[PDB]
Parts: C-alpha cells; structure tokens; sequence
C-alpha cells in the first residue's frame, strides 16, 4: 500500500497472508470466507510468463496478523491448504481477466477477535455499492513505495473511478470482470495497492445492514500511485457464480 | 521474517 | 451475505465501535 495509515488491530479480521514455505516469503494477500475457503488472486499461484506455478505443499496461509514479519505467537494461525482451484478461464495469456483463485484449507480455522469472515455481495448489494466516487477499502502488507516494506497492516479507502476513465488510462484491453479505483490527479488526494497487495480484498460497508462486504480483489496495475494511472480489481460479483459453483461442488 | 513453528 | 455472522468484525460492529475513517467510505455512498 502507497500513501496508505497502519490499520487497527481487529480491523480486517478477514485479511489472509500468503506466505511461501522455502525461502520463507510473502507472496500476496488474500481473504477468509468462511471457516474453510480463502479468496485470492489466480497470479498470486499461477504466472507462467514469471514461471510461477505454486502447488499446495508451497504455502501456508496465516491468519489473524498484524506485524509483518514476527510469528504472532497466541494471535495468528497457520493453515496447510487442501486444495487449489484456478478459474478456468483466468486469462495469463493477455489482461489477467477473471484473476481469482480460490484455496480450501485442510483443517477450519477458529474465528476469534481478530480472525472473521467477510460477506460476499449479493446483486442487490453490488448495484447499490459498485458505483463511480464510491469509496472501498484496501488492505496489504505491500511495498510503500513503487521503488519500503511496512511493519504493520496498512489500508487506504479509495474511489471507484468510471469505466470509461479507466479504459483511457491505459493501453492494456478492460473487461468487464474488472474495475479500477484511485484518486484522479486532479482530487488532490492519492494513493494505491501496489507489489505485494495482490490478492487482498477491495471492500465496502453496507450502509443497509452495516455489514462489510468484499467487492475486489486486488489485480494489477502499472507502476504504484501513478498520476493518471489506476489500480484494477477482479470483479467480485460477476465471479459469485463460479465461486458458489466450486464450493458447493468441492467443500464446506 | 521471524520463524514460525516447525509444526507448521 | 458470504458467510452468516460474516462481515460485522468483533472489535468493531458487534461492540458498536467504529473505526477511525470509516466514515470516509460512509460518506461518500451520497
Ligand atoms: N494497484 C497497482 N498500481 N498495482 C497493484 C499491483 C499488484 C501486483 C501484485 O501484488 N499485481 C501484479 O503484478 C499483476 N501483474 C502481473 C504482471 C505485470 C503486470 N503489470 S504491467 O504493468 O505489466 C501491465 C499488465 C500486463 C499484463 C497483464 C496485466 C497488466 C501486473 O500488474
Ligand atoms: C502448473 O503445475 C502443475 C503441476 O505442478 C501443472 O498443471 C502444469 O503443467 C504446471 N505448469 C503450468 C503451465 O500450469
């Protein structure tokens, strides 16, 4: 996260960190669903253009943190994953279209004052949030700055931007399994996710049932807290679907 | 990166 | 919605404590 404040203990209880076995890494951030089932980006494991491929035995989630880098002795606990599911149609290829994963942990974690699932949108929830100048929230243990690494959790809220204002601002192809959110240079106003934040949750809170609820993930970008550049997202809703489809197909 | 249980 | 007792954070909601910028997003759903 750029430009982003250090977040309140039990302030994204849902907040996963994907950590790498050997060399002992932080890969990306990703979100609880429920007692079982994370939410992240495809990249995060797959990346063939990088070489990436990572395989359950690779990782481990952590959940419940705060601190970065320390083993949150009696707060924290570490999953070994089950299962991982790519979308089928996750296009590496061009755009990252349909950037989402999901990963089944081989044991349900216990909720506890800093470990809790998020909401995922209903269509009604989705038409009344997903709305340009609309703020969402962002959370990651991410690179501060484009080119360090924080200490804590960090969070930035930031607007969902106009589709059009976000075609025009770069040269790579827009779907419509994707959003982008920033400040425009002229808000005066700044901030963005950045390396390292992939796979972490974009949310809103309900005005309507007060609840907090998880409309993206976080995709790609060029370059970090760029003017006239902006953070893209996976589209949550439109992936709902899919996500339903596996989970009652393979889980819970 | 502090360690995290060899359990783990 | 994406769970039961999903999304209302037992620091926060469930002891009716809001966090410091919330409101930010709050108000600017109009
Ligand atoms: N919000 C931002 N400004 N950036 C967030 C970046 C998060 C970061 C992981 O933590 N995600 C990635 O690096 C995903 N990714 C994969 C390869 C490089 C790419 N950036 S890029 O400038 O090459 C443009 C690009 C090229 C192909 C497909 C999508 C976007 C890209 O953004
Ligand atoms: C990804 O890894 C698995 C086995 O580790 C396999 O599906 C595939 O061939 C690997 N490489 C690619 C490009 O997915």
């Amino acid at each position: 996260i750029v430009e982003g404040s250090d977040a309140e203990i039990g302030m994204s209880p849902w907040q996963v960190m994907l950590f790498r076995k050997s060399p002992q890494e932080l890969l990306c951030g990703a979100s609880l669903i429920s007692d079982r089932w994370v939410l992240t980006a495809a990249h995060c494991l797959l990346y063939p253009p990088w070489d990436k491929n990572f395989t359950e035995n690779d990782l481990l989630v952590r959940i419940g943190k705060h601190s970065r880098t320390r083993y949150e002795r009696n707060i924290e606990k570490i999953s070994m994953l089950e299962k991982i599911y790519i979308h089928p149609r996750y296009n590496w290829r061009e755009n990252l279209d349909r950037d989402i994963a999901l990963m089944k942990l081989k044991k349900p974690v216990a909720f506890s004052d800093y470990i809790h699932p998020v909401c995922l949108p209903d269509r009604e929830t989705a038409a009344s949030l997903l709305q340009a100048g609309y703020k969402g929230r962002v959370t990651g243990w991410g690179n501060l700055k484009e080119t360090g690494q924080p200490s804590v959790l960090q969070v930035v809220n930031l607007p969902i931007v106009e589709r059009p204002v976000c075609k025009d601002s770069t040269r790579i192809r827009i779907t419509d399994n994707m959003f982008c959110a920033g400040y425009k240079p002229d808000e005066g106003k700044r901030g963005d996710a950045c390396e390292g934040d992939s796979g972490g949750p974009f949310v809103m809170k309900s005005p309507f049932n007060n609840r907090w609820y998880q409309m993206g993930i976080v995709s790609w970008g060029e370059g970090c807290d760029r003017d006239g550049k902006y953070g893209f997202y996976t589209h949550v809703f439109r992936l709902k679907k899919w996500i339903q489809k596996v989970i009652d197909q393979f889980g819970e | 990166f502090e360690e995290i249980p060899e359990e783990y | 919605s994406g769970e039961a007792d999903c999304g209302l954070r037992p620091l926060f909601e469930k002891k009716s404590l809001e966090d410091k910028t919330e409101r930010e997003l709050l108000e600017s759903y109009i």
